[PDB]
RNA sequence: AUCUAUAAUAGUUUUUC
RNA sequence: ACCUCUGAAUAAACUAUU
RNA sequence: AGUAGUAACAAGAG
């Protein structure tokens, strides 16, 4: 099996949800430092390139 | 003085002062990797492109004084153009090959010392011995092997700390060498490298080459030691084996490990023969371990192991009925055991199978720093009497005894992420994992073991969970104290009895683990695979049946009894579980007899698949079998009686029989093959007639066929998702 | 003051100077009310709190 | 019996209408 | 127009080597 | 023209 457009269909919000479930009962700082990456990825911008 | 003057010079310049002040030591690495950007994307193309240039090579500015601008033919050797981002100049490869013929000459006498590992490789190849090349059915297995042996009792981090201590004493930081191995190696290398005239960085790299272990997964056959891995391309192939022995000096621990592996294989194979003793002797005389005869090694090796001691006893040598467990030499003074696999639930919620030794037994434990007397029952420690040296020695002895006792408390004391499979999902030894886990931190084990008041007998002290010598209560059944080969006779069935007459060893006591040898084990006989691993044994057994199919078929048709008694099937029979050997043999023999009496139902592939299972003494039962198990690396791999299987799959398109993924050869169609879809060697007392027939009601299972009677046709879900019509003769 | 084996390495003049500097710092901190909070926080000092 | 050193370099793998 | 410069470095994991 | 293929090269910059 292959998956069609895995990275164009997966969402950073779902990765944030996964990280939130994984880091239950953990110190707050650890949860924050892990959560920053999905948050920044759900607000990401893409350079268009050369033109 | 020169250093401080240069630093003062750099602090006087404005930009260098800014760099030196604003850059911390942590950011020194960042500025050290700082670059304008080396636009290298296709280095092969870039090198091919640059070698067409006039000056593709950089060199220090001293080349303008060490090498002339032009040679005899006037060809230019260097130019004054500087390299980008540096003061190095641009030179031609002609400059390098001019240096190699006209440059100043220095003394290269320390090079063999600095690069001792590579010249050691050269010496090992130079003095190596080549044997014959044997074309065989190679079965390589992906395993972790060491490519750089380093030092035995060291890890990469410990080796690095030792190297830092030896070479850079004032840069070690907070590390203190704790292991006695580290202290010994540190003293040895400090003395050896005393007054050394090599650059400290080069010395550190030498010590890295000498002391740092490196292991990798490779598809390996033969020995897994470094001296054999470095020539693995030379010695092992897909269809051939090149006999070869490295010319250096062989480590003795490798010899011990390989001897244990060979002895276990030989004993296990011999247990299934008609005369185990003669088979064991003729196998030990035909076995070589790293270019050395096995009998000589047995005569000059003090290894405490059950199979090794059985091999020694078979040759009239004196044995020490001992074994090793967790760094201690155990010896059973009195008692007996029978192994039994029991599934247990670990403290960290892991399910695993542990070989449990039944019966009451007594032992003595001997270690390099501690000694103990142990009495135990089935998964229960009766008492332990340790007489170690210091606190840590007694702690280690107590931990080893607790793990050996197989106490359910010890199992439930497991915490953390303790894995019982390899990083490649290879099953590990549970006892070894428990030892390694509790030798890191045993506070929970001691806490959950319990406590017990002591009666002050003989002044033997008690011990508390935090390792203190109490006099009132101690660990449950644990007491603290203060501080030989025997002639044996071995039976026909490898039963070793002392001079008095008591049993000391037996084949059942031999470990069932199937390990691999550090040094290549060469076996010289008709079957070079007779003491090989289970995969090679299976593949070579079925290939032997395929190659000899003509006379094997004739014998099966005429005199099956002699066919079942071939010595070639015995390595196979060493893989069948002991309790099921007779049942499988009887079932397969009944299948064969029905196959003979029902003409036209002659399935060649069925006979080939089921023949090796008929080599055991038959036991007659009415149990039906849809699959027969074979032990391969600890997991029972089933061979399905009807249809293909992971172990045994026959491809009708290619007529090629593949076993465990290894080609075993191509069959040829017999004239008496049944081209009618009629099967007689699938059910013990039922003959398959055809496909689904709805007239006879619903389909039932193979395990419920006893109620059927003569001629009662029925539909059975025999095989992988198939329903067929069967009838009873 | 205390020391191992009652061994005071320096002479009593320098030790008294250290004592008077510590007394001066305590007086200055008590002049602002910070001394009580300073005293109560000593137990929770050598435990890094990741934030 | 266990067995992810650190770092550097190169190579390999990882597609909608 | 002469002249002068220049011939082009994704991510992650892994493997090999040091 | 040609290479080439979803966008370029068929010199660029000072
Ligand atoms: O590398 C493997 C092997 O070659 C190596 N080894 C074995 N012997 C030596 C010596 N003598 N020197 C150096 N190296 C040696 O150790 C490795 C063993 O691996 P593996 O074969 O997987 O383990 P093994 O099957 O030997 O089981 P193990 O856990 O190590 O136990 C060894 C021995 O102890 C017996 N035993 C355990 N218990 C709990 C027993 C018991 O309650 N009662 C009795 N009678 N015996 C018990 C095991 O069955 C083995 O006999
Ligand atoms: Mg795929």
């Amino acid at each position: 099996g292959d998956n069609t457009k895995w990275n164009e269909n997966q969402n950073p919000r779902m990765f944030l949800a996964m990280i939130t479930y994984i880091t239950r009962n953990q110190p707050e700082w650890f949860r924050n430092v892990l959560s920053i990456a999905p948050i920044m990825f759900s607000n990401k911008m893409a350079r268009l390139g050369k033109g | 003085m020169e250093r401080i003057k240069e630093l003062r010079d750099l602090m006087s310049q404005s930009r260098t002062r800014e760099i030196l002040t604003k850059t911390t030591v942590d950011h020194m690495a960042i500025i050290k990797k700082y670059t304008s950007g080396r636009q290298e994307k296709n280095p092969a193309l870039r090198m091919k492109w640059m070698m067409a240039m006039k000056y593709p090579i950089t060199a220090d500015k001293r080349i303008m004084e060490m090498i002339p601008e032009r040679n005899e033919q006037g060809q230019t050797l260097w130019s004054k153009t500087n390299d980008a981002g540096s003061d190095r100049v641009m030179v031609s490869p002609l400059a390098v090959t001019w240096w190699n013929r006209n440059g100043p000459t220095t003394s290269t006498v320390h090079y063999p010392k600095v690069y001792k590992t590579y010249f050691e490789k050269v010496e090992r190849l130079k003095h190596g011995t080549f044997g014959p090349v044997h074309f065989r059915n190679q079965v390589k297995i992906r395993r972790r092997v060491d490519i750089n042996p380093g030092h035995a009792d060291l890890s990469a981090k410990e080796a690095q700390d030792v190297i830092m201590e030896v070479v850079f004493p004032n840069e070690v930081g907070a590390r203190i060498l704790t292991s006695e191995s580290q202290l010994t190696i540190t003293k040895e290398k400090k003395k050896e490298l005393q007054d050394c005239k090599i650059a400290p960085l080069m010395v550190a790299y030498m010590l890295e080459r000498e002391l740092v272990r490196k292991t990798r997964f490779l598809p390996v056959a033969g020995g897994t030691s470094s001296v054999y891995i470095e020539v693995l391309h030379l010695t092992q192939g897909t269809c051939w084996e090149q006999m070869y022995t490295p010319g250096g000096e062989v480590r003795n621990d490798d010899v011990d490990q390989s001897l244990i592996i060979a002895a276990r294989n030989i004993v296990r194979r011999a247990t299934v023969s008609a005369d185990p003793l003669a088979s064991l002797l003729e196998m030990c005389h035909s076995t070589q371990i790293g270019g050395v005869r096995m009998v000589d090694i047995l005569r000059q090796n003090p290894t405490e192991e059950q199979a090794v001691d059985i091999c020694k006893a078979a040759m009239g040598l004196r044995i020490s009925s001992s074994f090793s467990f967790g760094g201690f030499t155990f010896k059973r003074t009195s008692g007996s055991s029978v192994k039994r696999e029991e599934e247990v639930l670990t403290g960290n919620l892991q399910t695993l199978k542990i070989r449990v030794h039944e019966g009451y037994e007594e032992f003595t434990m001997v270690g390099r720093r501690a000694t103990a007397i142990l009495r135990k029952a089935t998964r229960r420690l009766i008492q332990l009497i340790v007489s170690g040296k210091d606190e840590q020695s007694i702690a280690e002895a107590i931990i080893v005894a607790m793990v050996f006792s197989q106490e359910d408390c010890m199992i439930k004391a497991v915490r953390g992420d303790l894995n019982f499979v390899n990083r490649a999902n290879q099953r590990l030894n549970p006892m070894h994992q428990l030892l390694r886990h509790f030798q890191k931190d045993a506070k929970v084990l001691f806490q959950n073991w319990g406590i017990e008041p002591i009666d002050n007998v003989m002044g033997m002290i008690g011990i508390l969970p935090d390792m203190t010598p109490s006099t009132e209560m101690s660990l449950r059944g644990v007491r603290v104290s203060k501080m030989e080969r025997v002639v044996v006779s071995i039976d026909r069935f490898l039963r070793v009895r002392d001079q008095r007459g008591n049993v000391l060893l037996s084949p059942e006591e031999v470990s069932e683990t199937q390990g691999t040898e550090k040094l290549t084990i060469t076996y010289s006989s008709s079957m070079m695979w007779e003491i090989n691993g289970p995969e090679s044994v299976l593949v070579n057994t079925y290939q032997w049946i395929i190659r000899n199919w003509e006379n094997v078929k004739i014998q099966w048709s005429q005199d099956p009894t002699m066919l079942y008694n071939k010595m070639e099937f015995e390595p196979f029979q060493s893989l069948v579980p002991k309790a099921a050997r007779g049942q499988y043999s009887g079932f397969v023999r009944v299948l064969f007899q029905q196959m003979r009496d029902v003409l036209g139902t002659f399935d060649t592939v069925q006979i080939i698949k089921l023949l090796p299972f008929a080599a055991a003494p038959p036991e007659q039962s009415r149990m039906q079998f849809s699959s027969l198990t074979v032990n391969v690396r600890g997991s029972g791999m089933r061979i399905v009686v009807r249809g293909n299987s992971p172990v045994f799959n026959y491809n009708k398109a290619t007529k090629r029989l593949t076993v465990l993924g290894k080609d075993a050869g191509a069959l040829m169609e017999d004239p008496d093959e049944g081209t009618a879809g009629v099967e007689s060697a699938v059910l013990r007392g039922f003959l398959i007639l055809g496909k689904e027939n709805k007239r006879y009601g619903p389909a039932l299972s193979i395990n419920e066929l006893s109620n059927l009677a003569k001629g009662e046709k029925a539909n059975v879900l025999i095989g992988q998702g198939d329903v067929v019509l069967v009838m009873k003769r | 003051e205390m020391a191992t084996k009652a061994d005071y390495t320096l002479d009593e003049e320098s030790r008294a100077r250290i004592k008077t500097r510590l007394f001066t710092i305590r007086q200055e901190m008590a002049s602002r009310g910070l001394w009580d909070s300073f005293r109560q926080s000593e137990r929770g000092e050598e435990t890094i709190e990741e934030r």
